[PDB]
């Protein structure tokens, strides 16, 4: 029923509450251990998508059993992310790499989610320029640049989320932390 | 030159002068003495171009009394892209600094298409400051020389001994090559830029580095501004 | 006026090449190397230059409007891979990344196939404009092509297996004499670029 | 340049009976001819130890890591130090009841030098 | 102290200068990061 981190020494970092607000809604077996892992950051791993791809290694053989936790700050303190199962890497364009058990959710001081519907499976996707969530008509309802500079979100099938950034259709970035557990 | 300095030191405006071109004037120099029967020097040149090119450059500088001011920006055209011409080597003991134009660059469609390592102000130390300008001039600009000239041999090693033996260092640098010489140096032939404006762009290519790792920018410094 | 200054020996020491260069507008250097090899067309492409380049957009957007972009594209390609080739020699091509080999081998099929062209045979004789804007679409797709499939994982010694065919294509392109449909010929270009895409498509799966 | 698809040993009896109870050395049927030799200490001859070795090396080429006891090795040190191609792969180990002999080994005896 | 072209050949020579001290200078490298890993496989083969 607590989390731990393992950050150093930077000036942001994430919530205790926050954790364990959002620890509420994902599978079981994953709740019970909780012991979360700064994976990769903005402020002590540079800005480069590169770094970030190498820095998340698919490392899954300890644990295939693995959630993967991206959130990002917007523009104006807007926060919010994304639930993977998946390590995030450039693939062949075959398919979408997903399990059908992902979410999205619009975090504050206000939690929100959008549990992933059967409707389809579209934008669990992941290339060397852009990594995006849940799509289909309309742009991608996650969307972060090869520079992490602007980002997209709008509504999609494979969600029915609804607008995550204060500044809908597109926004900048100021922050980002990925988690593993 | 003549009416520039009249405006300047008897109107006291600040003035700037520009030539875009000193080889021509050193054939029409040459032509002159052969009419007269003054043997050829090195290269063929007259010796004493030193005397007249100097007196052609140094009415420039701030007067004591009076509030104008002068600059002077001519433009050499190197024969065969020697410095060991004396037209060069001339202009370079007389004026200060200089600015080159790489060929390279131009090829890959660079526009203005500079190279930086060359280059050089020795008064730059004068120039920037507080009031003058922002307070972190001086230190991103040594910062991006060093990373600038670390990126072009990482990208040299890169054939050698592949991609994953370089260090994480090696790697960086490589990406923020590409990307300042992509963005920063690229302007458009209309595109008009403060000196605020490419300050914050060269802060925003800066910020791929972490933090840390900018050991020649000051602490203070990399505290103010790395944020967001 | 066309002037055809005369080679003093040394490549420019010359003072009468430096008085040309110092007024005429477009120089066509020339190039030792490429003349030992037969390659008859022995324009150097790196110090030959024009400034004509700026003016003439205005006339290529009223009807073509991709040669700048693509010709720039074209020989930011050819000095990536004349200055790799400088240093490859020294160690040799063994420590190379997919992108490298790309490079290097899109720069030799453009250098013998593109740039070399005999003023003997009739299908070589004249090359009109359209002709060499979709041939030259044809390459840089082509390459584009190959740096975005190897860019999202897979290894270019596999794919160069089935690419092969459409290598082979891409080269015997200029094969194509014109003066046959003027239109005709664009047509077949845009059938064999389709084609170049649905074989990558294929392939890369 | 996989010719060399077997391994040979030169070892003692217990350590030649384990290891084809495991089953590496085959009788190739091929050459009705058996790469692993069960050396005898003792009765078996230098000349023999040789042979068998310029065998696997020059004639039988279908051996890649030619095992040998450090001190059944130690008895053709000359042998030993004297062929040093790296394409097929040399091992030596300590024999029965016998311990780790570190100057029993040719390649860790150039490693302690030039280190 | 060689065979003596004197045909206005600087830019050759030059040119072989700049090629000398580039594959010096890879070379170096080059050999710094083979002996670095040729340490570690020393080690662990040993142990």
């Amino acid at each position: 029923r607590l989390n731990g981190y393992l950050p150093s020494t930077k000036n942001k970092l994430l919530t205790p509450e926050m954790c364990d607000e959002i620890r509420t809604l994902m599978p079981t077996r994953i709740q019970l251990y909780t012991e979360w892992n700064l994976l990769y950051s903005l402020e002590q791993h540079g800005s480069s998508l590169h770094s970030l791809y190498s820095n998340v290694a698919p490392d899954s053989k300890e644990f295939r059993r693995v959630g993967y936790v991206l959130v990002i700050k917007d523009r104006k303190n807007g926060i919010f992310g994304a639930y993977s199962n998946e390590a995030f890497h450039p693939n062949e364009h075959r398919q979408y790499t997903g399990n059908g058990e992902c979410f999205l959710w619009k975090l504050d001081k206000r939690f929100s989610g959008y549990p992933y519907t059967g409707v389809n499976e579209f934008a669990i996707y992941c290339t060397s320029e852009f990594l995006s969530m849940g799509a289909g008509d309309g742009h991608y309802g996650l969307l972060c640049d090869d520079g992490l500079l602007h980002g997209v979100s709008n509504p999609c099938q494979t969600y029915g989320n609804e607008v995550l950034s204060k500044e809908g259709k597109k926004f900048s970035i100021v922050a980002l932390e990925v988690w593993r557990v | 030159l003549t009416t520039a300095e009249y405006l300047a030191y008897q109107t006291e405006r600040h003035v700037l002068t520009i030539l875009t071109d000193m080889s021509s004037y050193a054939d029409a120099l040459r032509e002159v003495s052969a009419a007269r029967e003054e043997v050829p020097g090195r290269r063929g040149y007259p010796g004493y171009m030193y005397t007249d090119l100097s007196t052609i450059y140094e009415r420039a500088g701030r007067v004591e009394g009076r509030n104008g001011s002068i600059t002077q920006i001519p433009i050499l055209t190197m024969p065969n892209d020697d410095i060991t011409h004396p037209i060069p080597d001339l202009t370079g003991y007389i004026t200060e600094g200089q600015i080159f134009v790489d060929r390279q660059l131009h090829n890959k469609g660079i526009y203005p298409p500079i190279n930086v390592l060359p280059s050089l102000s020795r008064l730059m130390k004068s120039a920037i400051g507080e009031g003058m300008t922002r307070k972190d001039h001086g230190d991103v600009s040594n910062q991006l020389y060093a990373k600038y000239a670390i990126g072009k041999d990482a990208a040299a090693m890169k054939a050698v001994v592949g991609e994953e033996a370089l260090s994480i260092e090696d790697k960086l640098s490589l990406e923020f090559l590409e990307k300042f010489e992509k963005t920063f140096i690229t302007q458009g032939a209309y595109e008009d830029r403060t000196v605020f404006e490419s300050l914050d762009q060269a802060w925003s290519l800066l910020r791929i580095y972490p933090k840390e790792m900018l050991n020649r920018i000051s602490p203070k410094i990399l505290d103010e501004f790395y944020d967001r | 006026i066309v002037a055809a200054v005369s080679p003093a020996g040394g490549d420019f020491s010359d003072p009468v090449t430096t008085a040309t260069l110092g007024i005429t507008q477009v120089f066509w250097g020339l190039d030792k190397k490429l003349a030992q090899r037969k390659h008859f067309p022995s324009i150097n492409t790196s110090v030959s230059y024009s400034k004509y380049t700026n003016v003439l957009n205005k006339f290529y957007d009223s009807n073509y409007p991709e040669f700048p972009v693509l010709r720039d594209r074209m020989k930011e390609i050819l000095s990536n891979a004349e200055e790799l080739e400088q240093v490859v020699q020294l160690v040799g091509k063994s420590a190379l990344s997919d992108s490298d080999k790309i490079t290097l081998d899109v720069a030799t099929l453009i250098k013998e196939d593109f740039l070399q062209q005999n003023g003997y045979s009739t299908y070589d004789a004249f090359c009109p404009i359209w002709k060499t804007f979709d041939m030259m679409r044809a390459f840089i797709s082509y390459h584009d092509e190959a740096q975005k499939a190897v860019a999202n994982g897979a290894n270019w010694s596999k794919l160069a297996d089935s690419t092969g065919d459409v290598k082979h294509a891409v080269s015997s392109s200029k094969f194509f004499e014109p003066s046959r449909g003027e239109k005709e010929v664009h047509g077949e270009f845009e059938k064999l670029l389709s084609t170049m895409q649905e074989r990558f498509a294929e392939s890369t799966d | 340049a996989e010719k060399r698809t077997l391994i040979a040993v030169i070892a003692d009896e217990d350590t030649t009976t384990g290891l084809l109870l495991a089953g590496i050395g085959q009788i190739t049927p091929e050459t009705q001819e058996k790469n692993f030799f069960v050396y005898q200490e003792g009765k078996t001859t230098k000349e023999e130890i040789t042979d068998k070795f310029n065998h696997f090396t020059e004639e039988r080429d279908d051996i890649a890591i030619l095992l040998i006891n450090q001190h059944i090795a130690e008895n053709i040190r000359a042998r030993v130090d004297s062929f040093t191609n790296a394409f097929p792969a040399i091992l030596e180990i300590p024999s029965k009841d016998h311990p780790y002999d570190p100057e029993k080994d040719s390649v860790l005896k150039r490693v302690r030098k030039l280190f | 102290e060689q065979v003596f072209p004197t045909r206005m050949t600087l830019g050759l020579m030059k040119t072989k200068l700049k090629g000398a001290n580039q594959g010096y200078s890879l070379l170096k490298r080059k050999s710094e990061a083979l002996t670095k890993r040729f340490r570690d496989i020393t080690k662990r083969i040993d142990d």
